[PDB]
């Protein structure tokens, strides 16, 4: 149940070479694996919760 | 009676609290010692965050 | 359906580290730096 | 606007319907002449009330309108209304579609003398009341009860009469004087739609 | 924690007679709308809504609270069952 | 040995940044004061965003627009970033209106021009239109507070139109500085610095005098210690219909209903003026 969807990572009138990204998959950014997301982390305890 | 059960001259940690908790469920009863027990906790946390 | 993040929703990250969401604060009580970046994610020393 | 004075007609019937009317204040009715020269009440037009309705679907009025009382009203033209105003109309003449079914029910319902204490009753709570030391009263003729009560003025005389004698009612100079509610509510039995 | 409970604890050999008492004590004041009840009206139990302080309709805190009062007498073959509730019956009607 | 009223300086660039100092405060009061503002201007600032966006035949968040490069959900995400400026106090709402097309990458500028609104990040890309592409929308920007999600206020100005996460608070970030401070004789006096990062739409004095004004309106509530509706009067049935109906529903509208116009309502007469004025003798 979820979304398989491909976007486009070129713009037209592009140069690309043989084996160049055209379109991102899901889970991916910019040809990199992205199972996730970047936050900025504290590492600390917080009233029980 | 609470001056009697704690052990102040020693820092508290799993076993002392647990005695503690014991103590206080042989002298005070049920209710008082659950009243003990989320006051532990809330303040266990309170300090538990800003102890850094 | 579009699914926000929310409360129990589970998390986690490649070293083996998981847990659910419990508490979503507003941004006033985050912890933050002191140039006034607020953190994003709080995790507990005690579990590692 | 408008002010028109007591048995005056705002319009004919068989006269061009190139006017709306909404009526301000007073109380206006709608009437038919019949072949044997009876007059008859087809409804009660109301403050607030919308009518002259044929300007609307024909090109002449169907029935006659005449004010029961000095009524001021407003004309206005049905092809400049915009939303809201055909909104009103819709709301008022559904209104007025209850208000003349539960008449036309009224007309079927009881006797003559229950039919006459429930336009009493009804009359009570129009423009075309008032109220006194003697107590509450209507300025109505029995030849328009009569026209409101599907009967002739004589057996409304008579039936008025009989209550005058019961001490329910008092009546002089087109003037009547309901001395006691409870039983012309008793007599009427069922209220007539007065909204 | 419930209040009292260490006390009603107390009144009994067995927690699990207290809970019969609470119990049964719970379904005579529901089938006889709490007209029944052994407290006093400032004594009754109070519930929070949006319009103000109204009567507890949780009848195992008033059994509970009745206990703890002292007023009400437990026990077995006090009396026979049908003479009670008919007592009950008529003393409190339905 | 009592402090004076402390000097304070502005220091502005543009409407996005500002820093407000003020010193010398006593020893604490840096975080007793400069701590509760940045909680207000984080939380309470009022401000505006984009509550609605409809899309010329587009159904919903999840389509797809031929000519577009850019998804729909990714479009109300560019959306989201839009800074809109009312100059007009009074002006709770605007929508704009936007059309494009042709090989053109679209911007803010691009937006119908609307009185007393100005766009201040007028370089904000939306969509990337080629050969053939339409965009034609109405966005909806509402004035409010704080964050209110798109399942919240559930706002739609026609049927097709999609709902959007409403991020209202201009303030962007808040950080403050205490420093140490000397007034001749007394020592570790306190300097407080602060610094507020907004949008633009705001300016920082303003977003401060607002959270100021808010803690001080919040202040107040320490100062004290410790008209019914008809239909409930239980008046005749009659005069419930009528008089609910007729636009009142209270005796404080009774009141206000004078002789010609209580009198004057077509289902009142004489039946009607008996049970109110018994109502009004049974209350006074």
């Amino acid at each position: 149940g979820t979304a398989l969807d491909q976007r486009p990572r070129v713009v037209v009138g592009q140069r690309v070479r043989k084996g160049d990204l055209l379109a991102d998959g899901p889970a991916s950014e910019n040809g990199f694996l992205a199972l996730g997301q970047n936050v900025l982390v504290a590492i600390m305890p917080f009233d029980g919760y | 009676v609470a001056w009697e059960l704690i052990q102040l001259d020693v820092p508290q940690e799993k076993n002392s609290l647990k005695d503690l908790v014991y103590q206080a469920f042989l002298r005070l009863g049920m209710e008082k010692t659950a009243r003990l027990l989320d006051a532990l906790k809330y303040y266990g946390f309170t300090f538990s965050t800003t102890s850094g | 359906q579009k699914r926000k993040l929310q409360v129990g929703d589970k998390l986690a990250n490649r070293h083996g580290n998981k847990g659910v969401v419990a508490k979503i604060l507003p941004v006033e009580d985050m912890p933050h730096l002191p140039d006034g970046t607020p953190v994003d994610v709080i995790l507990n020393p005690l579990g590692v | 606007m408008k002010r028109f004075a007591r048995k005056e007609t705002i319009y004919l019937r068989g006269e061009e319907a190139r006017t709306l009317y909404r009526l301000e204040e007073g109380l206006v009715r709608v009437v038919e002449l019949l072949p044997d020269g009876r007059l008859i009440t087809l409804r009660h037009v109301l403050p607030g009330d919308y009518f002259g309705e044929e300007a609307l679907e024909g090109k002449a009025y169907r029935y006659t309108a005449e004010a029961m009382t000095e009524a001021v009203v407003q004309g206005l033209e049905p092809r400049a209304m915009d939303h809201e105003a055909l909104h009103r109309v819709a709301r008022n003449l559904a209104r007025q579609m209850r208000r003349v079914q539960a008449y036309e029910a009224h007309l079927q319902t009881g006797e003559l003398r229950a039919r006459i204490a429930r336009y009493l009753l009804f009359l009570a709570d129009t423009p075309l009341s008032a109220r006194d030391r003697q107590g509450i009263y209507v300025t109505v003729s029995h030849e328009e009860i009569a026209d409101a009560t599907a009967s002739i003025r004589e057996s409304v005389s008579k039936v008025l009469a009989d209550l005058r004698r019961e001490g329910l009612i008092a009546t002089a100079y087109r003037r009547v004087y309901l001395l006691d509610l409870a039983a012309l509510e008793r007599e009427a039995g069922s209220a007539l739609e007065a909204a | 924690a419930e209040p009292g409970i260490d006390k009603l604890f107390g009144m009994v050999d067995s927690k699990y007679r207290l809970t019969v008492v609470v119990a049964k004590r719970a379904q005579q004041l529901l089938r006889h709308g709490f007209k029944n009840t052994v407290l006093e009206p400032e004594e009754r139990p109070k519930m929070q809504t949006l319009e103000g302080l109204f009567d507890d309709p949780n009848a195992v805190t008033w059994a509970m609270k009745e206990l703890l009062t002292g007023r009400l007498v437990f026990g077995e073959n006090l009396v026979p069952e049908d003479r009670l509730q008919k007592e009950m019956e008529r003393l409190y009607p339905v | 040995s009592k402090l004076k009223a402390p000097v304070f300086t502005v220091r502005t660039q543009g409407r996005e940044y500002g820093e407000f100092v003020l010193e010398p405060l006593e020893r604490g009061f840096g975080v007793t004061l400069g701590n509760p503002l940045r909680r207000i201007l984080l939380s309470s600032i009022p401000g505006t965003a984009v509550t609605s966006v409809y899309i010329e035949d587009v159904l919903h968040e999840f389509s797809t627009i031929p000519g577009v490069k850019e998804d729909v959900v990714e479009i109300i995400l560019n959306l989201k970033e839009l800074v809109v400026r009312f100059l007009n106090p009074s002006l709770q709402t605007v929508t704009l209106l936007l059309k494009a097309e042709g090989p053109k990458e679209v911007k803010a500028r691009d937006f119908l021009p609307v009185a007393d609104v100005e766009i201040m990040n007028p370089d904000l890309h939306i969509a990337t239109l080629e050969e053939g592409g339409r965009l034609n929308m109405e966005v909806r920007v509402d004035r409010g507070v704080g964050y209110v999600p798109a399942e919240k206020h559930g706002i739609k100005d026609r049927i097709n139109a999609i709902p959007v996460d409403a991020v209202f608070s201009p303030v962007r970030r808040v950080a403050f500085q205490v420093e140490d401070t000397r007034l001749g004789q007394r020592t570790d006096l306190d300097k407080l610095t602060l610094r507020i990062w907004t949008d633009g739409s705001v300016t920082p004095l303003e977003a401060l005098n607002q959270a100021v004004e808010i803690l001080r309106e919040h202040l107040t509530y320490f100062s004290n210690p410790q008209d019914l509706p008809l239909e409930e009067l239980g008046l005749s049935t009659r005069v419930l219909h009528s008089l609910k109906e007729e636009g009142i529903e209270s005796v404080r509208a009774l009141l206000a209903l004078n002789l010609k116009d209580l009198k004057n309502i077509p289902g009142i007469g004489e039946r009607s003026l008996e049970e109110i004025k018994e109502a009004l003798e049974k209350k006074g």
